[PDB]
């Protein structure tokens, strides 16, 4: 009768492994466990089912689990990472006689891409009607930097986002900045960051 | 230490009359109801004190909601067992699961279905199979291998968790269930004919002869059935029928101890 | 429905001993389906007050329950179970010996 | 595999909701969890076949019917501000046992926000910023960036349209918006997306881009006595062209 995933934030470089953390409490010995992944789209979507009658743990391609009945331990492996694998992950348990899936808090897993030349750079972009409002792109920074956001109020920077052009076979951490006061620029926007 | 087990049976009834309720569910221990659910109620309860005193409202509330699940599912597949048979009147469904505990510790499993008390189809736990009687059931059955998860849960309830639960409500009745009650034998007489009669003995498994002349046994023994004497305990009798030449003798059993009476 | 006949056996819980208060017991197993009526009968009269256990189920898909009552067997008295079943087209009435 | 209407909703107070969920996948057990911003998600409702509706873990004025296998409707008579909240319809394959020895697949959900007040619900203003000659010239690349602003609730779609196709490679829209008085609770909203292509690409004036919002807003039956135009649902969509300049 409990999920829990301590780990509320987590990271993970392109191609590597990246273990996800749960526990379980319960006192039935018949029981079910899985993982979900919710990307933003708000759809939950199934990872891999393991039931609590199983050693041998569960391995769909990619994704492995390490299941420590004893331990109460059921730990979500995704190996050589993917953009796409970015999404919250959630632990889940059913009994097998109720049908309430029991969800854990849930770990927020980040994909870091591995920008090969880094090319860190601020450029302005302008409005395509009134050209009177405009705004500022911090970009193909490398993945190990960070995004502070704004604690002036009046500016608003977006958070860090990777793009995957797969036209040109290229990927782009990218982060934008605007507002409308005229004491701000470009160079600045992203310096506390 | 004495072969013991649990049997939880579901019965549906179609179309049933005022009192009759359309399902009824019951659990078992050696024949000592634990469990009731029923159509009427929709609530699964203790059929014992000591059942009762020792599960959380929990138990009772999470399972109910199971057998709420069964009712359902018992009154769809009537209507479908109807419509494939062309049926008509009251039918009876009913589904059998369980478990023994051996006294030399080994255990056997069973799961089976019946339609108007026959056997309907049968649970093969060593092949993840059912085994069905006609087409209708065959039909149903094929669905059902279709889905594996619900082989195998069936499998380790019957292999595991039935156990585990008789291994609790043996425990938690121990003074009912792990009790020995010998019992009173007797001899009366009534052509002359005898009768070894015994009485207010648990557990009802009892075993009962005559010998002749203590040397071979009476070939020619009526044996009254073993009867609930309303109490608890059980009671149960032996009879036979010149000048009697050879004088004879009842010889008994009730756990663990032969018993032995002359006239 | 292939059914079947309810088996009825009636007795009394301790030895009939003419004044020793008592239980009589009627035994109505075997039976498909599980719709039973049953009175107990004094010199052929229903006795009114009875009980009876839960319907109980056994493996070969039969039922069987247990009617009993307090009574006090007089020299005199005459005690039957009568059962009705769908599959009987008359009442069933099963004497106590003894 | 399963469906749910609507995907977003906003509504008034106190007004009858239907949030459909259907499936086609021969599935007799059905279920209904809802996810509060950051509160787990609770079962709230389910069912075990046609005409089976049973209750779950948290206590629910909604209401289900299962009047046949492909149809779990849930409906709200007065809708009230708490109701707001994400709700989430699932099914599952065991057929032969009323155990769950099954797996439970979840379908999109809907957003609902059901309001006091109709006047804080505002449509977004879209506006595509053009590139830089900066990156073009350093880079050999272009980054277009929509910006939609001034929105609520956060019931919105962005897309990008290329030539009049919807495109997936090169998009980055961030995965959450930003509240433009974060100060408040009823903050209005702000979304970024990113399309970058080749310099090439975008010195081609043949090229069109356009940056679509749908945003999800009162319908008919709604109420709206203001001078701000009844924002309904709508898409509020920005365009560029490219240019050799």
């Amino acid at each position: 009768q409990t999920v829990t995933q301590s780990q509320p934030e987590m990271s993970v470089q392109e191609a590597e492994t990246v273990t996800l953390s749960c526990t379980y409490d319960t006192s039935e010995s018949d029981y079910y466990l899985f993982w979900y992944k919710q990307p933003p789209s708000r759809q939950m979507i199934l990872v891999i089912r393991q039931e609590a009658y199983k050693q041998q743990n569960a391995t769909e391609n990619r994704f492995s689990v390490n299941f420590q009945k004893a331990a109460k331990s059921f730990s979500l492996k995704i190996s050589d990472s993917q953009l796409g694998d970015a999404a919250m992950y959630f632990c889940a348990y059913r009994s097998a006689v109720n049908a309430r899936l029991m969800f854990g808090d849930g770990t927020q897993l980040v994909v870091k891409p591995n920008i090969q030349n880094p090319d860190p750079a601020v450029y302005q972009l302008r409005d395509s009607k009134s050209s009177d409002k405009s705004v500022c792109l911090f970009t193909d920074f490398d993945s190990q930097t960070n995004v502070s956001q704004s604690k002036d109020s009046d500016v608003y920077i977006t958070d860090k986002c990777v793009l995957d052009m797969r036209s040109m076979d290229f990927k782009s951490n990218s982060a934008v900045a605007w507002s409308n006061k005229s004491d701000f620029a470009c160079a600045n926007a992203f310096n506390n960051s | 230490m004495r072969t013991h087990s649990l049997r939880y049976f579901h019965l549906g009834v179609s179309d049933p009359i005022h009192g009759v309720p359309e399902f009824i569910s019951v659990g078992y221990v050696d024949s000592h109801p634990i469990t009731t659910y029923d159509s009427v109620t929709r609530q699964k309860e203790p059929r014992a004190p000591w059942m009762a005193e020792n599960l959380a409202p929990d138990h009772w509330e999470r399972y109910t909601q199971l057998l709420r699940g069964w009712q359902q599912m018992f009154k769809v597949e009537l209507k479908r067992l109807q419509r494939h048979y062309n049926h008509s009147g009251s039918h009876t469904y009913q589904r059998m699961i369980g478990c023994e505990l051996l006294e030399d510790g080994s255990t056997t499993g069973f799961l089976q279905y019946a339609y108007d008390g026959q056997d309907f189809l049968i649970f093969n736990k060593d092949t993840l199979s059912w085994l069905a009687v006609d087409n209708v059931a065959h039909t149903i059955k094929q669905a059902w291998e279709a889905n594996q998860h619900e082989l195998l849960y069936q499998k380790n309830w019957l292999e595991e968790e039935c156990i585990a639960w008789l291994k609790r409500f043996l425990e938690y009745g121990k003074d009912t269930l792990q009790r020995t009650e010998p019992p009173l034998v007797r001899v009366n007489r009534k052509v002359t004919a005898l009768f070894c009669k015994a009485h207010g003995f648990y557990p009802p498994e009892i075993y009962m002869t005559w010998m002749k002349n203590g040397e071979e046994i009476v070939q020619e023994i009526d044996y009254g059935d073993i009867l609930p004497s309303g109490d608890g305990t059980y009671q149960a009798w032996a009879s036979i029928e010149p000048q009697s030449s050879n004088l004879y003798s009842c010889h008994v059993e009730h756990s663990g101890v032969h018993m032995v009476l002359q006239v | 429905m292939i059914q079947r006949t309810p088996k009825i056996q009636v007795y009394s819980r301790h030895p009939a001993e003419n004044g020793k208060s008592n239980f009589l017991n009627c035994y109505v197993s075997g039976f498909h389906p599980s719709d039973i009526e049953v009175d107990l009968l004094k010199n052929g009269e229903r006795i009114e007050k009875v009980e009876h256990s839960d319907l109980s189920f056994s493996k070969d898909w039969s039922f069987y329950l247990l009617y009993y009552t307090e009574f006090t067997p007089t020299e005199k008295d005459e005690y039957a179970c009568r059962v009705n079943h769908v599959t009987l087209s008359q009442p069933k009435i099963v004497k106590w010996d003894r | 595999d399963i469906y749910q209407t609507p995907r977003y909703l906003v509504i008034g107070t106190g007004k009858k909701i239907t949030l459909e969920c259907s499936q086609t996948m021969g599935h007799d057990k059905m279920y209904w969890y809802q996810q509060d911003p950051g509160m787990e998600l609770h079962l709230i409702h389910y069912s075990y076949g046609v005409n089976s509706t049973e209750k779950g873990d948290l206590s629910s004025e909604s209401t289900v019917s299962r009047i046949r296998t492909e149809h779990f409707p849930l409906t709200l008579e007065s809708a009230r501000p708490s109701h707001t909240s994400q709700y989430l319809c699932a099914s599952s394959e065991a057929r032969g046992l009323a155990e769950f020895t099954d797996t439970q697949y979840f379908g999109p959900g809907t957003r609902l926000t059901v309001l006091e007040d109709l006047k804080n619900v505002f449509p977004p203003e879209v506006a595509v910023f053009e590139p830089s000659e900066a990156e073009i010239s350093h880079t050999q690349k272009a980054t277009l960036v929509c910006l939609a602003t001034g929105f609520y609730p956060d019931h919105v779609e962005l897309s990008w349209w290329v030539n009049g196709k919807e495109v997936h490679s090169g998009v980055c829209t961030d995965p959450q918006p930003l509240k433009e008085q974060p100060a408040l609770n009823d903050s209005r909203y702000a979304l970024s997306s990113r399309l970058r292509v080749s310099a090439t690409f975008w010195q081609d004036p043949r090229n069109h881009f356009r940056c679509q919002v749908q945003f999800y807003g009162l319908s008919e039956n709604d109420e709206w006595t203001q001078d701000r135009a009844k924002p309904v649902t709508q898409i509020v969509s920005a365009e560029a062209w490219g240019r050799a300049d």
